[PDB]
């Protein structure tokens, strides 16, 4: 993925191969390019911030790098050749002989008109400088002055995208015209409003994040990386979620890959027997204390590792507001599009 | 992004008072005391110590929303006795207990090092 | 992708032990559970960190950021 | 048709919010506005708001004169210079306890478009009480809802006296409540009121403090000796108002159940 | 910080003595002599203030005024001790020459003052201006001097001038001033207000938010102006003339 | 001519002020009204500066000495007032002043904000002042943004004959309370020109520096 | 500005008491260093 | 031609706010043309 | 400055020169990172 | 010996782990002590990086985040100052530490970039601080990155002082075990069983330190929680006994701040 200048790309920092793998995966190569992480999950009620598919997450886990993803974007441009004269040039525009300049900061551009790798671009900055010569007989209905011999054709960044320019490429196309491609990098961190899913149709959003002190803990000082609600189990009858939890816990405690292929001889009682060899309550329950006051909890809690995947929907890509702004040419009504700040 | 800065958990803003005391209008000899930039660590300790005074009737605390670091404490004591005095006695007792605990731990650790 | 320096759950450090952990697997021909316990990994969350790690840094390293095809 | 002064974002659950109150992110509150009229009762706060500027919440973003001219506060250095008069308008940010209209698509019935009171919060999600998710047919696995801001006094009064969440509890399709205790609060209010459940002193004190309508009186326990204890029914009775009477006889229940 | 509400005008010296009689007939108070010396300081051009937020214009550079009172013993020459110290001496102050020269003022080197351009709009009947003021009481150190202080802040001297005139105190805090202004340079002293007196009537308001007081002040100023109809025409000066920012240079005199 | 000295203790405890108040209780003659003090530092935001030109400017605000601010830079002092009762009558009369000035801190932090910007702020409130035999001692706890900073002691006397003996006595009194790391100062800004409040502000600056 | 007859009687009693106290304190000072700082929690038994 | 009726400065200094659909004088902050 | 895409040869190109490598003759050229590291604040 | 106060019995100790019993104490006090031991003890960690050359296969903020978690010696952290209080511009000599990292892959075989290669170039003024924490046998410590032939990395690091309430990197304690009442004499937990609850639930190691209850004894309805069993492990920066002592000191200072503010407010009320 390092070279390719795709329109969009997402990469995960640390991927983990699942603790419970089907035998067929050895042909899809899912243990070479995983798509999630093993998260400790405690199924419980705790403070009422995980109801109706929400979840609660440990903030220290976030801070140490769990579910952190790189993001990569790219843009392209090329010089156009109208007629026989080159009507577009790659050069840093100057306000002396240019009209209709954009409010973005042209300062970061080099003399070539192309920004250089390693510069923190931001909202509405420009990364490619493009100037269009205009024939003298063409006047913008009195807008043009005597010295405005050229027009601006630069490409500003999308209004929200921020980050660091990562690569710049110069080539030529079939017609011999110049060709520039810019690739930009960014980092994405989970936050209230993201989207996560398990392998059994159980997906939700983060509803609040807690620090390790307010997290309920076991007698051994272990803390759940996340907490889900038990009101999601009955009507969905996802017993495979519970079985996967139990088997993954046994494999983590033991240290060997646990088969979970369909139509085989593994049973629940067998893995419960293998669990009790290690020293835990056979049905996966455990004793946990309250994080605030330190007391004991009346009811025990189902506890163990699972596999989760970070889906493609972030709240930063869905948030939009508008007081006023551009209209439409024909109907004169607010435009369509979030990237074009419409209604 | 709308994520507030983390240092707002332990640095008071300018014009902020660490304590705010307000008389309670329902029960006689009752005060509501707001603490800023603090969480259960202090409120639980202070309430558990205030429950040991035979002249203290009521002592309860709460943290209304887990976004903001602040909490409320409520005290009610017997006639002829000031809730602020009760708070002062509780803090003194806590400090003495912690000092004794530190001395004991240091003695035990040094004894272990001698036995190490 | 190089091994995480710290454990996401209990705050412990596992980053330095990866090199020595790989040694026990083929030089001493031990099993995974005993090798994991030989390095003081006792909570199963640390065992989770070390056990399920996909080391992708040895593939990018045979490669350059210039000229991938499709 | 498309409109102005509106936002769209995912939702989440907040058990600490009141029934008819919505958590609005900070930036969305910094973008939308409201045209407040300068009067003798507000000129001090409005002056401080203008001095604050557009990069700070609370603040302001535009000032409209009597003649219709509008001054952008950002370019005009006159955040500390403009003197306000009677009849001018300050386009201020949206402040706590401002009515808004809130809905989810598709809007099949009357109860899918309701009014709310704002509370400005960090982070990027909307906040709702966990009992209004039934009229909206909405959960928190990725649903986005829409927010519309009124821009006048008559419109604000209409949103506050007609479409408010409190007034939409007895639905007229089937003349029965459309909201109630749901999910885990319902699972808990049942484990609390069994005959088995007894409560000690400290927890009773904290629980009685949590009820914001308490009157400072401690209920006399039910087991005075040899140890004071409280029954869950007793503590839960504090929430229920006074003067409420209810009788329900199930199968095979006598006057001593 | 005050909101100063002002009206301006000018008169020829020929009517000067008759004007002074009429004022005495209205106010009931006599004139009181006064003088002052103002020095204008501007930000140092050697220092590049990149902190001016060019993309937002949060602030623009401005000029600082330092004022001080100077005793009349520096303004009276050897021909004038015989006359008593009162308003009549102004009748002899018609020449561009003055006893106070450049060297004495250089030897001198208070009230520190900053202002802004008056409020915009054409529905204003009096010049409303905002003033921020402070006072310097004393100093010490190895370089205790006004010049060293203003160079420490980051300002340098631009010019200076001397005002001499009379004051009338009327009711409601209204102050009326008759002035003569002498610009001073090493090249010499030149009277800008040549052959005339500059008239300025003004009131101060302590709080800009109070609007009942501002309305009362405007009522008093317009009543005063309507009293002097036919004798002297009091007018609102040009809004672009009372602008004292460094970027653009002009000086109402 | 009165003399003054300032001693700052960095490693003090919250209760050290009470310890020093009680350890001196035998000689305490009376007690007076509480006092307060403010201490700001302003920084130069311009980069084209000479090497020999300092970058900081210390502003000390005295609340008990009639609400007066003192600006200090490179051993140069400046004293500004903001009360209408401290105005010399000539400036009011001639028209050089509108009569209701502002504190210089507002001027620095409102109009000149593109040359000077605030960097820190150290405050002291609810101090105690005690009259001993021919002496006045003021104590206060210093609070920064983070929290408690240290203890501040300022001594003022009218007769300068035995000032050093009193300073030594107070140092010994701190010595029995085992406060061994204390920085004291009684320097004078100008050997020939003696201004009391300027010298006090300079002593505060010399004591509070890190 | 006194409000109650008991308040008035207490005021007169305090008047006599502190008048005597002032007289004797002046007698001591005209010859003695009193202390105006010391406050004892419990009055000394007679 | 578009000029500020209060600054009266030639040539006029003007900035267009595209995201708000406004044309704003860069000196007095006055809004010239909307939408 | 620029850099080749196969051999990563160090080249300098003007505003009129052909966009090619001198040694390998390829038509793909990459830039060079800003030699002077520039400090920034994320806002 | 202080017989009126909390009692302590250390059973086990090492460079990393302390294992002990805390008796004659409330439950609130022990809980607050553990909360402070995890969250509110200062330490020294890298807080800013600036990079000169990066010819690796990883990103820049990737390596920055990796560097921000490496542990460094912070024994004398009481003599540094919060960078928001020091009068210096940017970073002080009294309110920061500075290190440099340089590496180049000259050899054909890939070369690992560990944390033993961080070199300190600032002035320490005779304080024991800034040294990297090394706990493995070979001494290499935290491995940071990987290099090939013809790849170089050059960067500079600024490390500062803070707490764990703002980032997980400043925390000195890994995980602390907190147990009490292994026989459930007080009836604080209610067990979940299929046939026999007394057999399905295993027994804690701590049962040997109390005597089992007898079936003939009625439920004791007057006891309170008094004995706690704790175990504390350190990341490595601070010695563990210092972790406990500094937690106690921090709790004391917080209560003393409350006391001082209350006394100030009472003096204000006097006015």
């Amino acid at each position: 993925y390092n070279v390719r200048m795709d329109t969009m790309a997402n990469i995960l920092y640390y991927p983990q191969k699942p603790l419970g793998t089907t035998r067929a995966m050895e042909y899809l190569k899912f243990r070479e390019l995983p798509a999630g992480q093993n998260a400790i999950v405690a199924i419980a009620c705790y403070s009422g911030y995980n109801q109706e598919d929400s979840m609660i997450m440990n903030q220290s886990s976030i801070d140490r790098g769990l579910f952190r993803s790189l993001f990569f974007r790219s843009y392209m441009d090329q010089e156009k050749k109208y007629g026989m004269s080159i009507t577009e040039t790659f050069e840093k525009p100057q306000r002396t002989n240019t009209l209709r300049m954009k409010h973005g900061t042209y300062d970061k551009l080099d003399d070539d008109g192309l920004i250089a790798p390693g510069v923190r671009v931001s909202g509405e900055d420009v990364i490619i400088g493009k100037t269009t010569p205009i024939s003298p007989d063409e006047e913008e209905l009195g807008q043009r002055t005597a010295y405005h011999s050229k027009r601006d054709a630069s490409t500003p960044l999308r209004s929200t995208e921020n980050g660091i320019v990562d690569q710049v490429l110069v080539t030529t196309n079939q017609d011999g015209l110049k060709f520039v491609k810019v690739r930009v990098r960014t980092t994405k961190i989970p936050q209230i409003g993201d989207k996560f899913a398990s392998r059994h149709g159980q997906k939700g959003t983060i509803g609040i994040t807690y620090r390790r002190e307010d997290m309920p803990f076991t007698a051994e000082g272990i803390v759940p990386d996340l907490i889900i609600n038990p009101h999601a189990i009955p009507s969905r009858m996802t017993v495979a979620h519970l079985i996967e939890c139990l088997l993954s816990k046994v494999a983590a405690l033991s240290g060997n890959e646990g088969d979970a292929s369909p139509f085989t001889d593994i049973t629940v009682e067998g893995i419960s027997k293998l669990l009790r060899e290690h020293g835990y309550q056979s049905r996966g329950f455990e004793v946990m204390y309250n994080g605030h006051t330190g007391k004991k909890l009346m009811a025990q809690i189902f506890f163990g590792p699972t596999y989760y995947q970070r889906l493609r929907h972030m709240v930063d890509d869905k948030i939009h507001a508008r007081a006023r702004g551009p209209m439409q040419v024909l109907t004169r009504q607010p435009v369509e599009g979030r990237s074009r700040d419409g209604g | 992004m709308n994520a507030p800065d983390r240092f707002e958990l332990f640095l008071l803003g300018e014009g902020e008072s660490k304590l705010k005391i307000d008389p309670d209008t329902k029960a006689p000899n009752a005060v509501v005391i707001t603490f800023e930039k603090e969480d259960h660590t202090l409120g639980n300790l202070i309430r558990a110590e205030l429950l040991n005074d035979r002249k203290v009737l009521f002592a309860a605390y709460k943290v209304e929303h887990p976004f903001f670091a602040r909490f409320k404490l409520r005290i009610q004591t017997t006639e002829g006795y000031d809730p602020k005095d009760a708070l002062k006695n509780a803090c003194n007792s806590i400090i003495n207990k912690l000092g004794a605990l530190k001395t004991n731990f240091e003695t035990e650790w040094n004894l272990q090092t001698l036995a190490a | 992708m190089i091994v995480p320096v710290r454990c996401f759950s209990c705050g412990k450090v596992v980053g330095d032990k990866w090199e020595s952990y790989l040694n026990l697997l083929q030089e001493d021909e031990l099993d995974e559970g005993t090798a994991l316990s030989r390095l003081g990994l006792k909570r199963y969350c640390c065992r989770r960190m070390i056990l399920t790690h996909v080391d992708l840094i040895e593939k990018f390293l045979r490669y350059n950021p210039l000229e991938k095809r499709d | 048709k498309r409109v102005d002064f509106s936002a769209r974002t995912v939702i989440s659950g907040d058990p600490n919010l009141e029934l008819d109150q919505v958590g609005v992110p900070k930036s969305i509150a910094k973008t939308l506005t409201y045209p407040e009229v300068v009067t003798p009762y507000n000129i001090d706060r409005l002056t401080q708001l203008v001095r604050n500027g557009p990069n700070e919440h609370p603040g302001a973003k535009y000032v409209i004169r009597d003649s219709g001219d509008r001054i952008d506060l950002r370019y005009s250095k006159r955040a500390g210079d403009i003197q306000l008069q009677y009849g001018w308008k300050v386009e201020r940010h949206i402040m706590d306890n401002d009515p808004v209209l809130f809905n989810r698509q598709p809007s099949l019935h009357k109860m899918s478009m309701m009014a709310h009171r704002v509370k400005v919060i960090p982070y990027s999600t909307f906040r709702l009480n966990l009992s209004v998710t039934s009229p909206y047919n909405a959960d928190f696995d990725g649903d986005e809802m829409n927010l519309h801001v009124p821009q006048s006094e008559e419109t604000r009064a209409e949103l506050s006296q007609l479409c408010a969440v409190p007034l939409q509890i007895v639905s007229p399709q089937s003349n029965k409540p459309c909201m109630g205790i749901v999910q885990d609060t319902l699972c808990g209010i049942r484990k609390l009121t069994l005959r088995d459940t007894f409560i000690e002193l400290d927890q009773v004190l904290n629980m009685l403090y949590w009820v914001p309508d308490w009157d400072g009186v401690i209920p006399t326990p039910a087991i005075i000796k040899p140890k004071p204890l409280w029954s869950g029914k007793q503590i839960l009775s504090v929430a229920i108002p006074n003067g409420i009477h209810l009788q329900r006889f199930d199968e095979g229940t006598t006057l001593l159940s | 910080m005050v909101q100063q509400l002002s009206l301006f005008g000018s008169i020829g010296d020929d009517g000067y003595d008759l004007l002074i009689s009429t004022l005495t007939t209205i106010s009931g108070n006599p004139p009181l002599l006064y003088n002052s010396l103002c020095t204008v300081w501007k930000p140092n051009p050697s220092y590049d203030v990149e902190n001016v937020n060019s993309r937002n214009q949060l602030v623009e550079p401005n000029r600082i005024k330092l004022s001080k009172e100077v005793p009349f013993s520096y303004l009276i020459d050897e021909t004038m001790m015989d006359k008593p110290l009162n308003f009549r001496i102004l009748k002899s102050f018609t020449n561009d020459k003055i006893p106070l020269n450049y060297a004495m003022t250089r030897n001198i080197l208070w009230s520190l003052q900053i202002s802004d351009i008056p409020a915009a709009g054409n529905n204003r009947s009096v010049s409303m201006q905002t003033i921020a003021e402070t006072i310097i009481l004393s100093s010490a150190g190895k370089n205790s001097s006004v010049s060293s202080l203003m160079n420490g802040l980051g300002y340098v001297f631009e010019f200076q001038y001397l005002t001499i005139g009379v004051k009338f105190f009327m009711k409601h805090g209204l102050i009326l001033e008759l002035q003569k202004i002498w610009q001073i340079e090493e090249a010499g002293n030149s009277q800008i207000t040549s052959g005339g007196f500059l008239l300025k009537a003004y009131i101060n308001v302590s709080r800009g938010t109070d609007i009942d007081r501002i309305n009362y002040t405007e009522t008093a100023l317009m009543n005063l102006k309507k009293e002097l109809q036919g004798y002297i025409e009091l007018s609102v000066p040009d809004r672009q003339s009372m602008d004292s920012r460094v970027a653009h240079g002009n000086i109402l005199i | 001519m009165g003399k003054s000295a300032v001693i700052f203790v960095e490693r003090a405890t919250p209760a050290t002020l009470t310890e020093l108040k009680d350890a001196l209780s035998n000689s305490i003659l009376s007690v007076r009204d509480p006092w307060s003090i403010d201490f700001r530092t302003y920084r130069c935001s311009i980069k084209n500066l000479p090497a020999d030109v300092s970058k900081l400017m210390y502003s000390i605000t005295f609340h008990h000495h009639g609400r007066q601010t003192v600006l200090i830079k490179d051993n140069s002092a400046m004293v500004t007032t903001a009360a209408a009762a401290d105005i010399p009558p000539a400036l009011v009369f001639n028209g050089s002043s509108t009569g209701v000035p502002e504190s210089i801190d507002t001027i620095l932090s409102s109009k000149l904000s593109n040359i000077w910007m605030q960097r820190q702020l150290i405050k002291g409130d609810a101090g105690e002042t005690l009259i001993l035999d021919g002496l006045t001692v003021r104590l206060v706890n210093l609070f920064s943004s983070t929290g408690f900073k240290g203890l501040l002691i300022e001594l003022q006397a009218d007769e300068a004959g035995e000032f050093e003996t009193k300073i030594a006595g107070i140092e010994g009194h701190l010595a029995e309370i085992r406060a061994k790391e204390y920085k004291t100062s009684s320097d004078s800004l100008g050997p020939d020109t003696s201004n009391e409040i300027c010298d006090l502000a300079y002593q505060y600056v010399r004591a509070l520096e890190l | 500005r006194a409000e109650g007859p008991e308040e008035l009687a207490r005021i007169l009693q305090q008047l006599k008491l502190d008048k005597i106290i002032h007289v004797l304190t002046t007698m001591f000072e005209n010859t003695w260093s009193c202390s105006r700082i010391i406050k004892i929690d419990k009055p000394i038994r007679t | 031609v578009l000029t500020c009726p209060e600054c009266k400065v030639y040539p006029p200094k003007i900035v267009e706010r595209f995201s708000e659909g406004d044309v704003v004088c860069a000196l007095c902050g006055l809004v010239l043309s909307d939408k | 400055k620029y850099i080749c895409a196969e051999c990563s040869s160090k080249l300098s190109l003007s505003r009129t020169d052909a966009v090619r490598c001198k040694d390998c003759g390829h038509r793909i050229l990459l830039k060079a990172r800003t030699k002077r590291l520039v400090q920034f604040e994320a806002r | 010996m202080s017989e009126e106060g909390p009692q302590v019995k250390i059973r086990e100790a090492s460079k990393d782990n302390v294992d002990f019993i805390l008796s004659n104490v409330d439950l609130a006090m022990a809980n607050s002590l553990r909360r402070v031991m995890i969250a509110e003890i200062p330490t020294l960690a890298i807080d800013s990086v600036e990079v000169e050359t990066n010819t690796t296969v990883l990103a820049d903020e990737f390596i920055a985040h990796r560097l921000g978690l490496i542990p460094l010696q912070s024994m004398d952290i009481e003599q540094l100052e919060y960078s928001r209080d020091c009068f210096c511009e940017d970073h002080c000599d009294k309110c920061s530490v500075v290190l440099t990292l340089q590496a180049f892959g000259e050899s054909e075989s890939t070369t690992n970039v560990y944390s033993k290669d961080l070199v300190i170039v600032s002035n320490l003024m005779g304080r024991n601080i800034g040294h990297p924490i090394i706990q493995d046998k070979e001494g290499n410590g935290v491995l940071i990155c990987k290099l090939r032939k013809g790849q170089e990395l050059k960067l500079t690091c600024v490390a500062k002082k803070g707490i764990a309430k703002e980032h997980a990197k400043w925390g000195p304690a890994a995980a602390i075990e907190f147990e009490y009442d292994p026989w459930n004499k007080l009836k604080h937990t209610d067990y979940w069983y299929e046939q026999d609850s007394a057999k399905e639930w295993p027994q804690s190691k701590n049962c040997e330190y109390e005597d089992p209850p007898n079936e003939g004894d009625p439920f004791d309805y007057k006891a309170q929680a008094d004995t706690f069993y704790m175990n504390v492990e350190s990341v490595g920066s601070i010695p563990v006994d210092q972790v406990v002592v500094r937690g106690i000191d921090t709790l004391q200072k917080k209560v003393a701040s409350i006391l001082l503010a209350l006394t100030q407010m009472d003096q204000d009320k006097v006015n």
